[PDB]
């Protein structure tokens, strides 16, 4: 129906002068039953966004999604994330994890995993998922495929999903002592995790008020302007952009290239986000960040975007400071921050040869 | 039985100059790097001979090695095993997890599955109750019945590679070999190569690495067998290079040659004399039959029947890349 397109057109073509502005209205609308949380919110769309699949032709086959995991203290609002993006995707299956036995979590019969070809699949309880089966789904991960021989059958069944998890904290958690001590999971596995975000709360007397009045005056979208979006609507803008396929550049893959070369070894290189599988990443979020804002050509823009999140997702060590995500509200004009953003980070990490073309770029605009 | 076109396409095949160069770096053309460690695999792919001396008793002895891969994390130590196998007569792949003692065994077990083949057996470290359970089908070479062990034994030719994690996940660089794999001294002298591999952040590889990777998306045996940049090494397509295994393992059996045997003994009295005094896996006797075991290899891979003095030189460098080699 051309209706679609044309009213999806019309969206992004009023907002050419502010770009940012018609991404700042698309992520309003995801959870409006929560206040703020400005990263958490941008992190799910673009993880729900998607990517790309690449095989090679004789045998292999490279990931083409992506995953998230959420940790922070009790009352904070992970539950209603996963709740919220349950029901966007088209198929989904929802699971309560420890409550839910092997045949799920793999092949018996179809399972969990098996059952949610290209949909998410949200896991809820994941500190004490039943070591076994917490260790049985490795391969399911990074493959994409199961491969098991028992009771003499051979039988390979295929199974694409994007796993969206949220686990508590066990044992008071502490700004040092990397997830690795504090949750006590294996390298192996907690490196096939794109984004790890630290939800922590602190003192503050001013979030708690906005927080009280929001609850206590029963006040639900508080931008009484009847701008929003219909649910209707969103899941067909994140059924639709499913289609376009973005191609790389040249103005573009030199900055990831750069920023992983000096990345690899400044003084710590943490002990297991810096493997290869960052800069295999690092593309997947790109390429899925230029699929959210209607073209297919990613540019400058888009890296110099996917860059911040990553860089404040290493909680701790890192090469330009760590913000928390609780403690985040849109910004009034984001241009203005996008304009300091591209000069402060374009500086250290050694490319003036593009400033100049991209400040030029921002200024006939 | 093969048609007459497989016949000259084999014949056309063995043609090639360097025959050991474009199957070493045909076996999985997506991973970069890791020369020695493919070399491996292929040498496990064909195999060695059978020998059935005293054909009055014989109590033959097995001819096909047993490979070992351990290493950090994201090496890319999982598709390596997914080309090997994929290019084979016959072949199985069989998680770690799923499998219990009466799925690797006969209860058709996935060893008897991979009859005159490859079982490669991902995530080996975290088996923590089948591993006395294999030691006998890897040795004996066959295997009888699981039910009281009543007789009725089966034959189980079977070329085990398995790769797994050292148990701290990443290894660290300052222990002992023994405690940081969590194993005994019996199960881990079956295994005729076990690779130990490191993550170091390097210079020159990790750019030249990253530069691949950013491409696919849009002397000693070390260096002859690295490709320098500005030639076309266009590799075999695995379509046909499957039709040359089945070739090569039922129309020539090689055999040792005397130049051959001087070297291998004087290695093996060398390690000996050495490693009986400092700390490391006892060299017992298996490993003098290994040599000659992997030695058979290569002259399998070139079509021919012999073993020369130049054949005999290369399983010594492969070899010191678990023993002497990388012990310190
Ligand atoms: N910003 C917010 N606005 C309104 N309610 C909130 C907000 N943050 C948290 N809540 C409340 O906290 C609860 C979320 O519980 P949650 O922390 O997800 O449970 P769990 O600790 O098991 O994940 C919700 O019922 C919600 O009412
Ligand atoms: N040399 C390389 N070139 C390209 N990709 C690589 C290389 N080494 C590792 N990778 C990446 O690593 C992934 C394989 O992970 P792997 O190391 O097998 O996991 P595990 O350590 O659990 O076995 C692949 O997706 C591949 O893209
Ligand atoms: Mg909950
Ligand atoms: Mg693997």
């Amino acid at each position: 129906d051309e209706e679609v397109q044309k009213e999806f057109e019309d969206f992004w073509e009023y907002y050419k002068s502010d770009p940012f502005a018609g991404r700042n209205v698309i992520l309003a609308s995801l959870c409006p039953q929560v206040f703020g949380m400005y990263l958490v919110k941008l992190a799910v769309a673009m993880v729900l966004a998607g990517g790309i699949q690449r095989t090679d032709a004789t045998g292999t086959r490279v990931r083409g999604e992506s995953h998230l995991l959420l940790v922070g203290d009790p009352g904070t609002g992970k539950s209603q994330f996963l709740k919220y993006a349950a029901k966007i995707t088209p198929r989904s299956v929802l699971t309560t994890g420890i409550g839910s036995t092997s045949a799920g979590l793999t092949v018996t019969e179809a399972g969990a995993l098996v059952l949610a070809d290209a949909g998410l699949c949200c896991i809820d309880q994941f500190n004490s998922l039943k070591e076994h089966d917490r260790t049985s789904i490795h391969e399911a991960m990074e493959q994409q495929t199961i491969s098991v021989a028992k009771a003499g059958l051979v039988c390979k069944l295929n199974t694409r999903t994007t796993i969206l998890a949220a686990t508590n904290p066990k044992g008071q958690y502490d700004p040092q002592e990397s997830v690795s001590v504090n949750i006590a999971l294996g390298s192996p596995l907690l490196s096939r995790f794109d984004l790890i975000l630290v939800l922590l709360d602190t003192k503050n007397e001013d979030w708690d008020r906005i927080i009280s009045s929001f609850i206590l005056e029963n006040k639900g979208y508080p931008s009484k302007s009847e701008k929003l979006w219909s649910m209707e609507k969103m899941k067909t803008y994140f059924c639709l952009i499913r289609n376009l396929q973005p191609t790389l550049s040249d103005v573009g893959n030199q900055v990831l290239l750069r920023y992983y070369q000096m990345q690899r070894q400044s003084d710590c290189r943490n002990a297991a986000r810096t493997t290869i599988r960052l800069l295999e990443s690092l593309i997947r979020l790109a390429e899925a960040h230029a699929r959210l804002m209607f073209r297919d050509t990613v540019t400058l823009e888009d890296a110099i975007t996917v860059v911040s999140v990553m860089e404040s997702s290493m909680q701790g060590g890192a090469l330009l400071g760590g913000v928390n995500a609780l403690h985040t509200s849109f910004p009034e004009n984001p241009g203005e921050q996008y304009q300091r953003q591209c000069e402060l980070i374009l500086e250290k990490l050694e490319l003036q040869s593009l400033l100049s073309e991209e400040l030029r770029r921002l200024e006939r605009l | 039985e093969f048609s007459l076109k497989d016949l000259y396409a084999i014949q056309e095949i063995q043609a090639e100059e360097n025959l050991f160069k474009l199957i070493v770096n045909s076996l999985c053309p997506v991973i970069f790097g890791h020369e020695l460690v493919k070399a491996g695999l292929a040498l496990a792919l064909f195999g060695g001979s059978q020998k059935y001396a005293d054909d009055k008793n014989r109590i033959p002895i097995r001819g096909d090695p047993h490979i070992l891969v351990v290493g950090d994390p994201g090496l890319g130590k999982s598709q390596m095993l997914q080309a090997a196998c994929n290019v084979a007569p016959r072949g199985v792949y069989v998680c770690g997890n799923t499998t219990t003692t009466s799925g690797l065994t006969v209860t058709a077990g996935a060893l008897v599955l991979g009859d005159q083949g490859i079982c490669g057996i991902d995530q080996f470290d975290k088996m923590g109750n089948q591993h006395q359970a294999l030691l006998e089908a890897m040795e004996q070479q066959s295997i009888s019945l699981a039910k009281a062990g009543v007789v009725c034994s089966l034959p189980a030719r079977t070329s085990i590679i398995a790769a797994a994690n050292p148990v701290g996940g990443h290894y660290n660089k300052a222990k002992t070999v023994s405690e940081n794999l969590k194993m005994g001294s019996a199960l881990l002298s079956r295994f005729d190569l076990v690779f130990i591999l490191l993550d170091t952040p390097n210079e020159h590889h990790d750019h030249l690495l990253s530069e691949h990777v950013i491409a696919i998306r849009a002397k000693p045996l070390s260096e002859r067998l690295k490709v320098v940049p500005g030639e076309t090494i266009d590799p075999i397509p695995h379509q046909l290079l499957r039709k040359y295994i089945g070739y090569a393992r039922q129309y020539v059996y090689p055999r040792l040659s005397t130049e051959a045997a001087r070297v291998l003994q004087d290695f093996y009295l060398e390690l000996r004399k050495q490693s009986q005094r400092l700390n490391s896996s006892p060299i017992t006797t298996r490993q003098l039959e290994s040599l000659i075991r992997l030695t058979e290899a290569r002259a399998r891979l070139e079509l021919r029947e012999e073993a020369t003095k130049e054949d005999a030189e290369d399983i010594v460098e492969i070899m010191k890349y678990s023993m002497l080699g990388t012990y310190s």
